[PDB]
């Protein structure tokens, strides 16, 4: 188990740690959070109390170094850092912990959801997505617009998901041009799967991410991509039968998760119902719809 | 973004454009079988595809065989006329190939976008006009051509014949659509005044009528008053 200790907490704050998060209060002593399981990525996310606007956070993987947050007064923000000192890191989050200065990461036992929510998730990925390559964690916030974005403006602080565009020559085969667009199994399982993601765990990792910052940070550019790739399977006559289940257990858990007060603005309503209604998936995905049709009727 | 009243005498301007019409390119009868259940068949349909400055009109012939063994012929007939108008385009010279493309059914935008997406500068647009070319068939010759044609074809006319001589594209655009909407509404009527003075003939070159211009100010009123009869006729007004 590891942890992330905060060097203060200087203004008011709501913290988040994954699907987690609570209130600290201005200068309330606060130092940090332990028992962080070991083998998932993680996000450690914040919201002011004074500025609603802007939440930020930070991805990172606690086998990738020992990292900690402090707030800086001049930039007006929680900042992630790495200290490469391990023994006055083992010796600070040590004495923290013996004056029970940290929160616990509160998992229950039973309960996966973190884990089925970043299964194909890697920080590798993560940090070829978001490109900051002297940090080993990657800051991401509401603001922050996609490489398609700024196509239709700065190129470093850019989520650089891969660009999916139904309408385009990538998309679509000279002489196949109805065929492609009305079955995008050729742009899905040659131009993207075999071409550029390679395999369908980094294609899930990267819908995954999406969909996690269109949650955690309402990153508008982020929940268009995440619909972008489920559309591209559902629009797809012929997928593998492992990718359809996963991608059904995928969804039913991202739409579990889902706060029930933000499904207006993080769901698309042609989307789904084309995936759910007439798509050619639209038989394959029944945990998914199942939860959908109790939890989001309105939206179908 | 879409042609409307408001941007009308664009169509007249020295941007070339084209409008698309696929309203005649599937055609079918519905027919009782011999067992009492119904099936469709087939007839030879056209692309319109038309220049509205100069009155080019380029009449894509689309013969039934196009459609033997193909399922969702409806649908299919889209990407047909969007691969055929692409085809056109990459037929013309680049000096003659259109700026903006017009379909006049919004279900054309999609294929005809992705046919062209080797064109990123020439616009596809739909249209909140209601324009009356569903009725190119009604012109004689135009039906003739198609109804003949035994292979695909590509016939070229000019719908508007010598009238660019004494007038302007966007009087005789009006004339054109005046007649298709008359022969759209009722086309015995609409035919009747068009050749009830035998006098007055179609050139072997031409699609109209040698009218005078005092006699096509008759015409247009007559053509005028139909429309607004078949509106009472119709709604009883
Ligand atoms: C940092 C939050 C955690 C909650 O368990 N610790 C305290 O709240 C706390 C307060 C006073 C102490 N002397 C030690 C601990």
């Amino acid at each position: 188990m590891n942890t992330v200790p905060f060097t203060s907490a200087p203004i008011e704050v709501t913290i988040g740690i994954d699907q987690y998060s609570f209130n600290v209060k201005e200068n309330q002593p606060f130092h940090g959070i332990k028992d962080i399981p070991i083998g998932h990525v993680h996000v450690i996310h914040f919201q002011h109390a004074d500025n609603s606007s802007m939440r930020y956070g930070y991805w990172f993987d606690c086998r990738m170094g020992n990292f900690y947050i402090q707030y800086d007064p001049k930039d007006g923000l929680y900042k992630m850092m790495e200290e490469r000192d391990g023994a006055k890191f083992e010796n600070i989050v040590h004495n923290f912990k013996e004056r029970q200065m940290m929160v616990s990461y509160p998992k229950i036992d039973e309960d996966d959801t973190w884990y089925n929510l970043t299964e194909f998730v890697q920080m590798d990925k993560i940090r070829k997505i978001v490109r900051k390559d002297e940090n080993q964690f990657s800051y991401v916030d509401s603001s922050m617009t996609t490489v398609q974005e700024n196509e239709l403006s700065d190129p470093a602080h850019s989520l650089n998901y891969t660009v999916i565009n139904f309408k385009s020559r990538e998309a679509i085969r000279p002489g196949h041009e109805m065929e492609d667009f009305l079955d995008k199994s050729y742009y899905l399982n040659t131009v993207m799967l075999q071409g550029i993601f390679k395999n369908s765990s980094n294609y899930f990792g990267e819908l995954q991410f999406a969909f996690l910052n269109a949650m955690f940070f309402g990153n508008y550019g982020s929940s268009l991509q995440w619909h972008a790739m489920i559309e591209l399977i559902c629009s797809s006559a012929t997928v593998p039968k492992h990718m359809l289940d996963k991608l059904d257990e995928i969804l039913y858990y991202q739409i579990k998760t889902l706060p029930e007060q933000y499904s207006d603005i993080l769901l698309n309503e042609r989307v789904w119902n084309i995936c759910l209604y007439s798509s050619f998936q639209k038989n394959s995905l029944h945990n998914t719809e199942k939860i959908m049709e109790n939890k989001y009727p309105e939206l179908l | 973004g879409a042609m409307n009243s408001s941007n009308y005498a664009e169509l007249f301007n020295n941007d070339i454009k084209l409008f698309v019409d696929d309203t005649n390119v599937y055609r079918v009868t519905v027919h009782k079988t011999f067992e009492g259940n119904v099936a469709t068949k087939a007839i030879n349909g056209c692309i319109f595809t038309l220049n509205p400055k100069t009155g080019h009109l380029f009449l894509k012939i689309i013969h039934t065989s196009v459609w033997a063994g193909q399922k969702r012929l409806s649908q299919l007939a889209k990407w047909k006329t969007a691969e055929e108008v692409s085809a056109l385009v990459r037929s013309l010279p680049k000096e003659e190939q259109p700026k903006q493309i017009i379909v006049t059914r919004k279900a054309m935008l999609d294929p005809l976008e992705v046919h062209m997406l080797d064109f990123p500068n020439i616009a596809i647009r739909p249209t909140e006009l209601r324009l009356p070319f569903s009725a190119a068939m009604s012109i004689d010759k135009l039906s003739d051509v198609v109804m003949k044609a035994t292979e695909p074809q590509m016939v070229l006319f000019n719908i508007y014949d010598d009238w660019l001589d004494r007038i302007s594209s966007y009087t005789a655009f009006s004339r054109l659509t005046l007649l298709l909407r008359a022969l759209k509404t009722n086309e015995e009527s609409a035919k009747m005044i068009l050749l009830s003075d035998p006098t007055i003939t179609i050139k072997s070159y031409h699609l109209w009528p040698s009218f005078t211009d005092e006699q096509w100010i008759t015409i247009e009123s007559q053509m005028r008053d139909l429309i607004l009869t078949e509106y009472g006729r119709k709604y009883n007004v």
